[PDB]
């Protein structure tokens, strides 16, 4: 699954035994509910942009 | 950095400038407030291993406003394959002696996995390269960050459309000499955006500067992921200089 469409996950893909798939965030993120989206923990996660992502606030 | 644009002020604060005696060595990318990624062939030279600086929320080199931050370089770490004056696995991270403040200026790019880099961020085309080096070549280098968006080219592709690419390496760019990569600019990020995050897919190295028939050739990172990691879970040594083995 997560050589795919990256397994449907914004960021990191682990596959598992089975049709199992388990969506990752980076440090200063956490996963959504919806298994597959992260979202920042922090005032500064790694790759964002803070005055483009205020610009967009 | 050829045929590109200042990057606005802020939207690259990955970005790091390398010092020595405070003269212009190289670029880097912030991936922890505490840890750099360059090019190992930077540092082929160096003497006084003591006076180098990497400094942060750099943007305007003629004038200081107060978002710079400035640390000695307590370490500079380099693969046991890498060959002074050559291309070939041309990496090297570096430990600042103190963290940077993430600042909206200061600003880590995210060091992927190993996995998602490979199956993922490789097949995204463009990403963006950035430095101080040369606006051209046999040029004055810049004053103002610049950056520059590049394709990246399988390296079938690349070999085919040139007019000695290891699998430590890969090609972006264009051949038809208007726009690359510059001397000044090695050791900076090529920053690939996914989903609305930007990651660390390449480092600029070197080889020409615009070169008609020819490509940028870059660093691959992803080769480098579960070295860097292990790295960084790691205690200082003494000596700023540390060979460490790869893989
Ligand atoms: O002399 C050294 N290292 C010093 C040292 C430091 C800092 C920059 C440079 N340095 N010189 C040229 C370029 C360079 C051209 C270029 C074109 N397109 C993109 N990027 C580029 N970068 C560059 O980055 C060298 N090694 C050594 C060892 C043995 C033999 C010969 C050379
Ligand atoms: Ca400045
Ligand atoms: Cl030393």
């Amino acid at each position: 699954i997560c050589v795919n469409e990256n397994g449907g996950c914004e960021q990191y893909c682990s596959d598992h035994t089975g049709t199992k798939r388990s969506c990752r965030c980076h440090e200063g993120y956490s996963l959504l509910a919806d298994g597959v989206s992260c979202t920042p923990t922090v005032e500064y996660p790694c790759g964002k942009i803070p005055i483009l992502e205020k610009r967009n606030a | 950095i050829v045929g590109g644009k200042v990057c606005p002020k802020g939207e690259c604060p990955w970005q790091v400038l390398l010092l020595v005696n405070g003269a212009q060595l190289c670029g880097g990318t912030l991936i922890n407030t505490i840890w750099v990624v360059s090019a190992a062939h930077c540092f082929d030279k160096i003497k006084n291993w003591r006076n180098l600086i990497a400094v942060l929320g750099e943007h305007d080199l003629s004038e200081h406003d107060g978002d710079e931050q400035s640390r000695r370089v307590a370490q500079v770490i380099i693969p046991s394959t890498y060959v002074p004056g050559t291309t070939n696995h041309d990496i090297a991270l570096l430990r600042l002696h103190q963290p940077v403040v993430l600042t909206d200026h200061v600003v880590p790019l995210c060091l992927p996995e190993r996995t998602f880099s490979e199956r993922t961020l490789a097949f995204v085309r463009f990403s963006l390269v950035s430095g101080w080096g040369q606006l051209l070549d046999r040029g004055a280098t810049a004053l103002e960050l610049m950056v520059l968006n590049v394709p990246r080219l399988m390296t079938q592709d690349c070999l085919q459309q040139s007019r000695n690419i290891t699998e430590y390496m890969f090609c972006a760019g264009y051949s038809d000499g208007s726009k690359d990569s510059c001397k000044g600019d090695s050791g900076g990020p090529h920053a690939t955006h996914y989903r609305g995050t930007w990651y660390l897919t390449g480092i600029v190295s070197w080889g020409g500067c615009a070169t008609v028939g020819h490509f940028g050739v870059y660093t691959r990172v992803s080769q480098y992921i579960e070295w860097l990691q292990k790295l960084m879970r790691s205690e200082p040594r003494p000596g700023v200089l540390l060979r460490a083995p790869f893989p």
